[PDB]
């Protein structure tokens, strides 16, 4: 029934991880496996060291909702969520920051130039001709207009130019990570 | 015109506007001034905080004289 | 017809600043960039803060922000 | 098909990266027994492992080419090693990659006396749940050797990092404890893995809302000899720490406004002097 | 001096690839977007031609 258990050097916490990292004096002849009693001493340590982990841990700050069950992707209302903090301790990465990504040569163009980077307002754009909006590219895309369009063949002659203009914009692009 | 009056009357009128508004004596003479340092000090700090807009304007108001 | 062209100096020779002639939005932390470098004039009487929206639905119509 | 688009796009590197999985990789020197810490271990560690299923001729520290493949091919960065020989019996070679270069080896042999799940009791539990550590002795602050192995252990079972948390999920610990303190120049104790599970028993001392909590041992009770290491370059170890990088004067009060402290000087009006002006020049007295 | 043409100072400062971009007054004192904001002063001046038609209309008036 106790649970204020107290020991000589205070214990750091890393509530982030979950941890509570001793740093007291342990003796080597209560746990060798000479001891039978290794296991009960053992047992009790680490009892005492969650003790005081979760009394700071039920005494954080925490959290809760009045979102119905069915709600989206979050906690219920009944529940309680304890806030962790960030974790103190500092453990390695496991993949370098993805900054290795450069950059391009139309950038310092169109930062030279006084250029402004377009808006997306979106792929429809307004056929004046049929009173419809007509996406400018893909799926029956604006660009594909003139591939049936009922007037060598000159609509070969379009398809040809903007492949070739596609494999344009893929070989600028292929020289750019080389920079 | 703040050399126009005690030092205690000005410093207790910096005190209580102070409650209100960040208030500043200041006795405005091109050669003979007090309070220009620390004018340019705040207007200094005010262009720091907008860092973003990279300039300030400062308007002087109040009665005409 | 959006812009009118407002003319500058003693002779009225310049007319780079242009006055936009149509009501305007114009932000909530909006401050008029300095005369010198102004040349989009938006004149404070046009700026419009709220618009009367009507609800094709609910049938009613409310002043919002 | 770009199902392949969002496989390399999950493995290339990210400002908040994802959990770490675990490879369990059993060399040509996988007895039973190291079969069965692997599945006691990796059980503890899962959603998030892969476990090899054949022989593998692996030696961690004389070719560390093959573990830097497998890190690679699966996206995997922590690694585990099944060996054992006549010198080192029940060893298990914890790896750990960065980028998918080698960040470190670790040698830990499993003492003879180890306990598995089968050899203890259970009670209700779930699984991929969010352990919580307790770290015995002083050493693990200080010591190298420790410190290495603690932010192993850490790395290793921590699990996705959080930062709203489920009273219900906190359903058991990990403990790890050195075999005694030590000074320098003796031979590293060997440290002690017990994992516990938790029980909370009514205790009204500081009320209703703080319990008593004792716990019960369930699964991979295990001794770890400590063996050779592999220390990562200190340029490595100091390029693997970088933050992601996602204002003087300046604070996001309560309610979202930026507010900027303007901090006034003082007002010497000491060093002001008065208009000496004739009113209050006795002087000119009347009377 | 030859240290002080205009394109000796291109040369100087690593700029000499840049020429289809480069705007008629820039000149050491003044970039190219110095030389396009201080253009600001002079636009909004119409070009008409003897003919009396628009070349271009002025710079915020257009009739389309």
């Amino acid at each position: 029934l106790p649970v204020t258990v107290e020991k000589p050097i205070p214990v750091v916490y890393d509530l982030g991880n979950l941890a509570a990292f001793d740093s007291n004096v342990l003796d080597k002849n209560d746990l060798d496996s000479s001891n039978a009693r290794r296991e009960e001493k053992i047992k009790s340590l680490t009892r005492d060291n969650v003790q005081l982990l979760i009394n700071q841990l039920l005494s954080l700050p925490m959290k809760t909702t009045t979102e119905s069950v069915g709600g989206t992707g979050g906690q219920s209302s009944v529940m309680t969520l304890l806030q962790l903090p960030d974790p103190t301790t500092d453990l390695p990465r496991e993949k370098p920051l993805p900054k290795a990504k450069a950059m391009t040569k139309w950038e310092k163009f169109a930062a030279k130039k006084g250029i402004k980077p377009k808006e997306r307002a979106g792929k429809m754009i307004y056929d004046e001709a049929s009173g419809e909006w007509v996406p400018k590219w893909g799926y029956k895309g604006a660009n594909k207009k003139l591939d049936d369009q009922w007037l060598i063949d000159p609509r070969t002659l379009n398809r040809a130019e903007r492949k070739r203009l596609v494999k344009k914009n893929e070989k600028q692009q292929r020289r750019n990570m080389k920079n | 015109k703040c050399d126009l009056v005690p030092t205690w009357v000005a410093a207790a009128w910096v005190k209580h506007l102070s409650k209100e508004r960040p208030t500043l004596a200041f006795h405005a003479s091109i050669t003979n001034s007090f309070g220009k340092g620390s004018l340019i000090q705040l207007l200094r700090q005010f262009s720091q905080l907008h860092t973003d807009r990279k300039q300030i304007s400062v308007g002087f108001i109040g009665y005409p004289n | 017809e959006m812009f009118k062209v407002i003319k500058t100096g003693k002779s009225r020779s310049k007319s780079w600043k242009r006055m936009i002639t149509k009501h305007t939005f114009v932000g909530e932390g909006f401050t008029r960039r300095p005369v010198k470098m102004e040349r989009i004039i938006r004149p404070s009487a046009l700026r419009q803060k709220k618009a009367n929206v009507t609800h094709p639905e609910l049938g009613v119509t409310v002043f919002l922000p | 098909n770009a199902r392949a688009k969002r496989a390399l796009v999950k493995r290339e590197a990210k400002l908040v990266e994802n959990v770490k999985q675990a490879l369990f990789i059993p060399g040509q020197s996988c007895n039973k027994n190291l079969h069965d810490i692997m599945v006691d271990l990796s059980a503890l560690k899962k959603p998030d492992m892969k476990r090899f299923n054949r022989k593998n001729d692996i030696h961690p520290f004389e070719d560390m080419s093959p573990l830097e493949f497998f890190s690679e091919k699966n996206d995997c960065s922590l690694m585990v090693l099944m060996t054992s020989s006549k010198k080192r019996k029940n060893n298990m070679t914890f790896i750990r990659t960065f980028g998918y270069k080698i960040y470190d080896m670790i040698e830990l042999m499993v003492a003879d006396n180890f306990k598995l799940l089968s050899d203890f009791k259970k009670l209700t539990f779930t699984v991929g749940l969010k352990p919580m550590f307790t770290f015995q002795g002083a050493a693990f602050d200080t010591h190298p050797v420790y410190k290495q192995i603690k932010s192993l252990f850490l790395d290793f079972f921590r699990g996705e990092s959080t930062d709203l948390q489920d009273v219900a999920g906190l359903q058991h610990v990990i403990s790890m404890t050195i075999q005694g303190d030590f000074q320098d120049g003796e031979p590293l104790p060997n440290v002690l893995f017990r994992v516990y599970k938790l029980k909370s028993y009514k205790s009204d001392q500081g009320g209703k809302r703080l319990p008593r909590i004792e716990l019960v041992e369930i699964g991979p009770r295990l001794d770890f000899k400590i063996g050779r290491i592999h220390t990562p370059s200190p340029d490595m170890v100091t390029e693997a720490h970088k933050k992601p990088k996602q204002k003087k004067n300046v604070e996001l009060d309560i309610m979202g406004d930026k507010l900027g402290r303007i901090h006034m000087g003082k007002q010497d009006l000491g060093k002001l002097q008065t208009r000496k002006m004739k009113g209050l020049k006795s002087k000119f007295d009347q009377g | 001096g030859t240290g002080k043409k205009e394109k000796s100072r291109r040369i100087r400062e690593g700029d000499t690839k840049d020429g289809n971009l480069r705007v008629k007054g820039e000149n050491f004192y003044r970039d190219s977007k110095r030389v396009k904001f201080l253009n600001m002063y002079t636009s909004g001046k119409e070009i008409r031609n003897k003919k009396g038609n628009l070349i271009r209309a002025a710079s915020f008036q257009d009739s389309t």
